[PDB]
């Protein structure tokens, strides 16, 4: 009841080294949006860095 | 009693010396058999063989014993107390019946299975034929 | 020339699916197009999904 | 001859009449699929005579009409359901079977 | 039910023939999914033909458009009913209203 | 050095629903963990709903039973709404017997040693005569999500209801500003859930965090078989042990199981150690099955 | 019909919004300012487009 | 993913003991055994089937119901108890 489908990233189809396109499959129904939204808000809002 | 099987009993080209009665029993199961996976477990090879009848209605059995095997056929001394202790130990008393499939209008009930049973009878006959000799200096052609 | 008539009543239970037609009482028709999950629905500041 | 609407027929399978009773008509309550058998019905075909080949197969059954065929009612392909009510009407003179 | 109706639902429900309107008012005696028994009040009652009415409801049967014309009893037991009043809701009705 | 959320207060304000509280959070993580845990809690939580019902004198679910003022279909809906906890089983069979005028509440079920009804005032149906009694068997099992009847019964007396294995109803988070701990721009995440009594709230938030951290776990012809047995780096005895069974290629050694080789005394004790040393590279004796010799890469040209 | 409403609401302007009159080094950080919650979808701005 | 994972590390025989009336069979099958003052199926397992067949309180259909119950082999298997309790059935 706890063992879902657990994914692994199937390919990293990348253009030049500061740009990439990373896919993920298979995810349980409705989890694509929650992982996309969690990773999107964490990357776009709060990362460590210098400028 | 339409005396339909009576005339068929003595066909008897290749089933003359063979177990005539047994062949009819097999044919009855082929018609009532073949596609019979309902009821309780399976079919019923055993059947009250009534020569006069011809179409021995598929009868079941109860097989009086003293153990707890084969659920369908299970009788005991304590279970035979309702019939005023009329049942013994190791008796194959029958107390159930079954059904067949129309008449001769339904060909394939026993037709493929009828031939299948016929085939089984033929296999038994061939075994008996080979047992008659039981190994001899006979020839043959490849 | 008929012997006997057998009539049998099947009782299907048809639920809802993408493709049925729903409509209000004013002419707002529509083919229901996607049966979303519960979580994707716009909710308000109480908690209830629409 | 007339038709026969009893149990199965030939050309059947445990899946051909595992939901029918001993007289062809499906039970009241049997939840069926699309394409099962509800009423089993066999009709006649060739009359011919008495073939020498299957002399013990065309006489044992006692079919002097025969060669019956298969024309059973089936659920039309696509619909499920649950059989809730069965009516049987009999033209007077005809033998009522056990379910009627 | 309709939350926003026009008050015209009771005329369309009662003045059609899908609900089981009480003929003589009184006290309910036996409610069941099959039948409903009304005991007729004494100030509405004939001298002869002693009289307690039985409403045999119409359970699951086929309509013309292959819907399911059901009747459900909506009264409790021991409950008073008046002359001209719903006892059994029909298809797409609720307490005598019209719920499509 | 991000501040980590820790559960602080579980206000069980009513019996169904509670208000768990997470504190502290850096700015931005409030809406992130709020939407994430809301979507996990509504999506997939282990519930304990009902699957099969067998009323005694009822053939199909569209019939009517003599002496109960609701249909069998309405009894199935009222049993579909049954809120029940199970403790140490996969599935369980509850038994109901009731006779007499009046309601059949949900507290009339003969409870087992682990099943616990959480709302015993739940009405199922109304018996309406002095000798008219229902007697049913109910089947309650674990699950996840919504498993209807059309996807998944063998006799004609079973009745299949739909299965809404879902304990929660309404999950609402409300982020808000945080006081001392001597630092501003911190947030508090207050989640008011709405359970039906079958799931503890801290257990719900713990299973949701476990599911989400499990989801982020994703990123946070053999040349030895084609070669001869004698071509191996080991001694000639290790090759001869396999070759005694008329084997010339290691593909034939991979075609046969190691248990089948151990059931023959042609191999020795030191030959078993040599076979283990050869299988440590995992190129041979990996328990495979070939057609006879050739794989697809081993093709005839 | 829906898509022209989405465009007409997107490419429009209002005389004051979040991020009125700030300057942006490209359209990529224009979408990044819209998504993070620092500007509005219609707020007049000097960008550098190529 | 490392940031989001570090923000979550602070979270992550019963047939014999049952009554004869509790059996799936009809009330007559239970009443046949209950006529000999038996309330639990453990009392039915304590007595032999031959001893029950020597009493006319059970009927012919009750014998078939007893056979259907004993087909699961949970009751009427010819056992002998102390009086009621096995070791797993202990008083606490």
């Amino acid at each position: 009841v706890t063992e879902f489908l657990k994914p692994r990233l199937v390919d990293i189809e990348q253009v030049s080294s500061t740009h990439a396109k990373v896919t993920l499959e298979p995810l349980e129904r409705g989890f694509g949006h929650t992982l996309g939204n969690a990773l999107r808000r964490i990357l776009l809002s709060s990362m460590p860095g210098c400028a | 009693m339409n005396k339909e099987i009576l005339a068929v009993v003595e066909a008897v080209s290749n089933e003359k010396a063979l177990p005539r009665e047994k062949i009819f029993e097999a044919l009855e199961s082929a018609l009532a058999t073949a596609t019979k996976k309902k009821y309780e477990q399976e079919i019923d090879v055993r059947v009250q063989i009534d020569r006069k009848s011809g179409d021995f209605d598929t009868f079941r059995r109860w097989l009086v014993v003293d153990e707890v095997t084969q659920p369908t056929k299970e009788i005991t001394l304590e279970a035979a107390r309702y019939e005023d202790e009329s049942l013994n130990l190791g008796d194959y008393v029958e107390d159930q019946i079954e059904s067949v499939t129309f008449d001769r209008i339904t060909t394939q009930t026993a037709k493929q299975v009828i031939v299948q049973k016929v085939r089984e009878a033929e296999r038994a006959m061939v075994v008996d034929q080979f047992r008659e000799h039981e190994g001899e200096i006979i020839t043959g052609v490849v | 020339g008929v012997l006997k008539i057998v009539k049998v009543y099947l009782a299907v239970k048809r639920r809802i699916q993408p493709g049925d037609k729903m409509a209000g009482r004013h002419g707002n028709k529509g083919v229901i197009s996607k049966i979303n999950p519960i979580e994707d629905m716009p909710y308000d500041e109480n908690g209830t999904p629409v | 001859g007339p038709e026969e609407i009893t149990a199965d027929i030939p050309n059947v399978g445990e899946a051909a009449l595992s939901k029918l009773d001993e007289s062809g008509i499906v039970y009241i309550g049997a939840e069926v699929t699309g394409g099962d058998i509800l009423v089993g019905k066999v009709t006649p075909k060739g009359e011919t005579q008495l073939t020498p080949e299957e002399k013990l197969l065309r006489a044992i059954f006692g079919e002097k009409a025969s060669d019956v065929k298969d024309s059973s009612l089936r659920v039309p392909n696509g619909v499920s359901g649950t059989v809730i009510d069965v009516q049987v009407f009999t033209r007077d003179g005809v033998e009522k079977d056990k379910r009627a | 039910k309709p939350l926003v109706g026009t008050g015209m639902e009771r005329a369309v429900a009662v003045d059609s023939g899908v609900t089981a309107v009480a003929k003589r008012g009184g006290v309910v005696q036996y409610v069941d999914a099959s039948r409903i028994v009304i005991k007729v009040n004494e100030d509405e009652m004939y001298p002869g033909e002693a009289g307690i009415d039985i409403y045999n409801l119409t359970k699951y049967t086929r309509s013309n458009q292959n819907t399911c014309i059901n009747q459900m009893p909506c009264v409790s037991l021991g409950e008073p009913v008046e002359r001209g009043d719903v006892l059994a809701d029909g298809p797409s009705t609720d307490l005598g209203e019209l719920a499509l | 050095e991000f501040l980590k959320p820790r559960l602080v207060d579980i206000e069980q304000v009513s019996s169904t629903h509670a208000k768990v509280t997470l504190e502290p959070l850096e700015r931005g993580f409030g809406h992130t963990l709020g939407n994430a845990l809301r979507r996990i809690l509504l999506s997939s939580m282990p519930g304990c709903a009902v699957t099969e019902v067998e009323i005694d004198g009822v053939l199909h679910e569209y019939s009517t039973k003599e002496g109960v003022q609701e249909d069998i279909l309405e009894i199935l809906l009222n049993l579909k709404g049954l809120a029940v906890r199970v403790q140490g089983k996969d599935e369980v069979i509850l038994t109901l017997n009731k006779s007499g005028i009046g309601p059949v509440t949900a507290a009339d079920i003969t409870h087992d040693g682990d099943v616990e009804i959480v709302k015993p005032q739940h009405v199922i149906c109304h018996l309406t005569d002095e000798n008219a009694s229902i007697s049913m068997r109910i089947k309650v099992q674990r699950g996840r999500g919504y498993v209807p009847a059309s996807t998944r019964e063998r006799p004609i007396g079973r009745l299949l209801v739909d299965a809404c294995y879902s304990p929660v109803e309404r999950i609402a988070y409300n982020v808000e500003a945080a006081r001392v701990e001597q630092r501003t721009d911190l947030d508090k995440l207050v989640i008011e859930m709405e359970t039906n009594g079958t799931i503890d709230p801290e257990e719900a938030i713990r299973r949701a965090a476990t599911i989400l951290a499990e989801q982020l776990e994703a990123f946070v012809f053999d040349p030895i078989l084609l070669r001869p047995v004698d071509d191996l780096e080991l001694t000639v005895r290790s090759a001869n042990c396999l070759k005694a069974e008329a084997i010339h290629y290691i593909g034939d050694l991979v075609q046969r199981t190691e248990v089948e080789l151990l059931k023959t005394p042609n191999l020795g004790k030191k030959s078993l150690t040599e076979i283990k040393d050869v299988l440590a590279s995992r190129g041979l004796s990996l328990g495979m099955r070939l057609e006879n010799w050739p794989p697809a890469s081993i093709a005839d040209e | 019909q829906d898509v022209v409403l989405g465009l007409y609401y997107m490419t429009r302007d209002c005389v004051n919004a979040k991020g009125e009159g700030m300057v942006l080094t490209g359209p990529k950080e224009a979408e990044r300012l819209y998504r993070s919650g620092l500007a509005s979808l219609h707020a007049r701005v000097k960008v550098r487009i190529t």
